[PDB]
This record gives structure tokens, C-alpha cells and sequence, in this order.
């Protein structure tokens, strides 16, 4: 079955062109089969651009249509995104997709998606606080801990949690912009015999500013 | 009683049979 | 049009049937394939329904679609909780000449109404070198959505500062979660002693109420 992962910038500055590349694995190009990109905006719906079949045949978004270009590698195994002239209005997640065209238009699989922001911000590393409870709180079977992420740009970051138990009671808030910076928190519950008795550390990856940051969470 | 166009082209209206 | 027509939401408990719909102008989808689209936060859209009313493998008989030529309809039967997504139709518009998505129809799972677990937490000493102070409350695991959080610093209710962001529903429990951020100067925080998180939800006329005092 097929496997489609795409590549490419997180942060592409306005007026200059976006390129992603989408790897396709493990099917034939050469089937007739189209091979395409979608976009959804944070928190919108589901955006067609375009796609391409290996004889050349392309079809494009109207609006779009001037500033796209979308192209096929077979040999490659790769799909390709040239979007000009970017605008803010392009920050968007990207999937590539596989098309079953003529009159049937159905879409399978889909890539896992790549988050491209649009922005004249710089790139900023997050700072991660531990979040631990305050001196003399009254202790239930479990306990819940945390981590605030400040100050980062552009999205996104990843927070995993290490601990003695395993818990995978984990939430996870989504990131909030003010002032150009992202701050988001997570939360893990754990049970009460095994923290501060065992180690609890958060993680919190961003690939933007190639940054990786763990805090241990210690009792007050 | 719906069917394809008798895949290289996007578009292609459906059928009756 | 170069959108399809879907409600905004639908809402059903576990073991019933939902129908959403998705509608053009006139009878524009009469001769066009309708597909299906199942989006849970966090991942890519899934394949569910092709060719108006096709399953691919893998996907169990309880999903259904149909297409009227006016409008095509998605059956969710025997809803389960992992059924919790967003859900878009496409089909091509031969009008336009372009593929053309549905605006989306979320999909709550009901569930029984349940408290949130509520946790304080002073910011942390790191945090403070900044100049900045941020409180934080986590309200994890409370069912309906609908809630109200008020913070109060020795006893006295702020407004100004406060930043709420919530989860989308649990696959596993169909619960939300909530984390509610105050934040302050480190200066104006070390001036007061009590801070203090309420959280009124439907589960009780009383709030829950979480505190912490400086000293």
C-alpha cells in the first residue's frame, strides 16, 4: 500500500515561494492514479489546490491557478508544491494525497500533513516551566502535574512526558498567539505513590528553532 | 443505476445505466 | 458553489444514528461521485465513503451514504466514542471546474455529565526571573463543554490577564479538558498572598473551588 510523507519549510516569508515535496512509496506512479495537495487553515476546512497524472495532465484551484504549480517525479517517487508569492493567508497545514480521478474524484491515502506558517516573525525558542503543586496541597491516589511553554514562534512544539509510571493520562492545551509568541501547557496525572517518589520530566521539542528543552518537575 | 465514464482525466461526468 | 453545504454540528450518544448532509445548487451533484471524509483533531482526513455510497476496506457497514442528486447524506449508525471527528464531503463541481470540499459538520458523542478534576498551581520560581507570572489552573475531564472560571487574588475577582484554551472531545471518554492561565508581573504577584481558581459547571450549583496561599 501506498505511503505519501511530504517535506519542506515550517516558515516561508511573504512574497517568496513556498516548495514542498511529497515522497510517494511502495505504488507505481505510472497507474493511473493522480497525485495531488490539500491545505486547511488552523481551525477551517479543507482546501483543494491541484494535481497531477504522469502523462503531464494538471489541474488547479482558479484562484490559485497563477501563482501554483504542481509536478511529478516518477523516477523520484516524488510529487511536488510551488506555491509564489506567498501571503499570510497561506499559513496552512499541507497534505499530499493520492486521487482516484475521471469521474470518480476520491482521495487515499492522505500524508501525515506539514504545518507552514507564512509570517515576517523570527524564529523564537520556547522557555518551559515546571508546573508542581503549591506547599501543603492535600494529596488525593493521583496528582496532577504540568508544563507552561512561553514565548515560541512559529508552531509547532511537541511536549511528551517521562515517568515512573507510564501514564499516559496526558492533555494537552492548544497554542494561544499574543504579541507574535505562542504559549500552550500539558498536563499528566500520575498516581501519588510514585511522584515525587519517582522522576516526572516533560520534553518539549521545536523544530523551528532546533531546540529541545526538558524540565524535571520537583516538589516546592 | 449510476456508473464511471467507460482515469486519466478529472471531471468526467457520471452515467446512466 | 465552491463550498457544499453541511451543518455546523451534530450530537448523538453511543449506540445511535446520525445523518449529515451536504448540499450544491439545484442538482449539481446528480452527475458527480460524492466521497466522505472522517478528520479526528489531530490527524489527516480518512477516506470513509467513495463513489456516493462505496466502503474501503476497513471501514465498518455502519457507515452510509446516498446521493439524491440535490443533496448526499452521510449515516453514522451505532455510534461509538471513537467516532468523534469533523466530517467533509467533496465531489467535483463540473460548473467550476474544480474539486470542491463540504464546510465541515463536527460530531459530539454524549455522554452522562461529569465534574471537572481541578488543580492550582503557582508559577514557578524559573518562571519569575522573566518578570512574568503566570497561575494555572488544569479543569481535566468534565462533561458538558460549557464552563465558567473565575480567579480571584485575596478573595477579590480578576478579570484582566486570564487566557482559557481547550481541548477538543476524548476519543476514549467523550470528556473536555480545560486550562485556565492567569498572568501577572512578578511584581503585582509577590504583593498578595491568596490565589485562588472557582469553576462553575452544570454538575453543581457550588463551585469547585482550588487555592493556594503564598505564605
Amino acid at each position: 500500500q501506498v505511503q505519501l510523507e511530504e517535506s519542506g519549510p515550517g516558515l516561508v516569508r511573504p512574497s517568496e515561494t513556498l516548495s514542498l515535496s511529497c515522497t510517494v512509496s511502495g505504488f507505481p506512479m505510472s497507474e493511473s492514479y493522480f497525485w495531488g495537495w490539500i491545505r486547511q487553515s488552523p481551525g477551517k476546512g479543507l482546501e483543494w489546490l491541484g494535481s497531477v497524472i504522469h502523462t503531464g495532465t494538471t489541474y488547479y484551484r482558479p484562484s490559485l491557478e497563477s501563482r501554483l504549480t504542481i509536478a511529478m517525479d516518477p523516477s523520484k517517487n516524488q510529487v511536488s508544491l510551488s506555491l509564489t508569492s506567498v501571503t499570510v493567508a497561506d499559513s496552512a497545514m499541507y497534505y499530499c494525497v493520492r486521487i482516484r480521478g475521471g469521474s470518480s474524484n476520491w482521495l487515499d491515502p492522505w500524508g501525515p500533513g506539514i504545518v507552514v506558517t507564512a509570517s515576517s516573525a523570527k524564529t523564537t525558542p520556547p522557555s518551559v516551566y515546571p508546573l508542581a503543586p503549591g506547599c501543603g496541597d492535600t494529596t488525593g491516589s493521583s496528582v496532577t502535574l504540568g508544563c507552561l511553554v512561553k514565548g515560541y514562534f512559529p508552531e509547532s512544539v511537541t511536549v511528551t512526558w517521562n515517568s515512573g509510571s507510564l501514564s499516559s493520562s496526558v492533555h494537552t492545551f492548544p497554542a494561544l498567539l499574543q504579541s507574535g509568541l505562542y504559549t500552550m501547557s500539558s498536563s499528566v496525572t500520575v498516581p501519588s505513590s510514585t511522584w515525587p517518589s519517582q522522576t516526572v520530566t516533560c520534553s518539549v521539542a521545536h523544530p523551528a528553532s532546533s531546540t529541545t528543552v526538558d524540565k524535571k518537575i520537583e516538589p516546592r | 443505476c449510476k456508473i464511471h465514464a467507460r482515469f486519466d482525466s478529472r471531471g468526467n461526468p457520471t452515467v446512466e445505466c | 458553489q465552491s463550498v457544499w453545504t453541511q451543518p455546523p454540528s451534530v450530537s448523538a450518544a453511543p449506540g445511535q444514528k446520525v445523518t449529515i448532509s451536504c448540499s450544491g445548487d439545484d442538482s449539481i451533484l446528480r452527475s458527480a461521485f460524492v466521497s466522505w471524509y472522517q478528520q479526528v483533531p489531530g490527524s489527516a482526513p480518512k477516506l470513509v465513503i467513495f463513489d456516493d455510497r462505496q466502503r474501503p476496506s476497513g471501514i465498518p457497514a455502519r457507515f452510509s451514504g446516498s446521493n439524491s442528486g440535490t443533496t448526499a447524506t452521510l449515516d453514522i449508525a451505532g455510534l461509538q466514542r471513537g467516532d468523534e471527528a469533523d466530517y467533509y464531503c467533496a465531489a467535483w463541481n463540473g460548473r467550476l471546474s474544480a474539486f470542491v470540499f463540504g464546510s465541515g459538520t463536527k460530531l459530539e458523542i454524549k455522554r452522562a455529565d461529569a465534574a471537572p478534576t481541578v488543580s492550582i498551581f503557582p508559577p514557578s520560581s524559573e518562571q519569575l526571573t522573566s518578570g512574568g507570572a503566570s497561575v494555572v489552573c488544569f479543569l481535566n475531564n468534565f462533561y458538558p463543554k460549557d464552563i465558567n472560571v473565575k480567579w480571584k487574588i485575596d478573595g477579590s475577582e480578576r478579570q484582566n490577564g486570564v487566557l482559557n484554551s481547550w481541548t477538543d472531545q476524548d476519543s476514549k471518554d467523550s470528556t473536555y479538558s480545560m486550562s485556565s492561565t492567569l498572568t501577572l508581573t512578578k511584581d503585582e504577584y509577590e504583593r498578595h498572598n491568596s490565589y485562588t481558581c472557582e469553576a462553575t459547571h452544570k454538575t453543581s450549583t457550588s463551585p469547585i473551588v482550588k487555592s493556594f496561599n503564598r505564605n
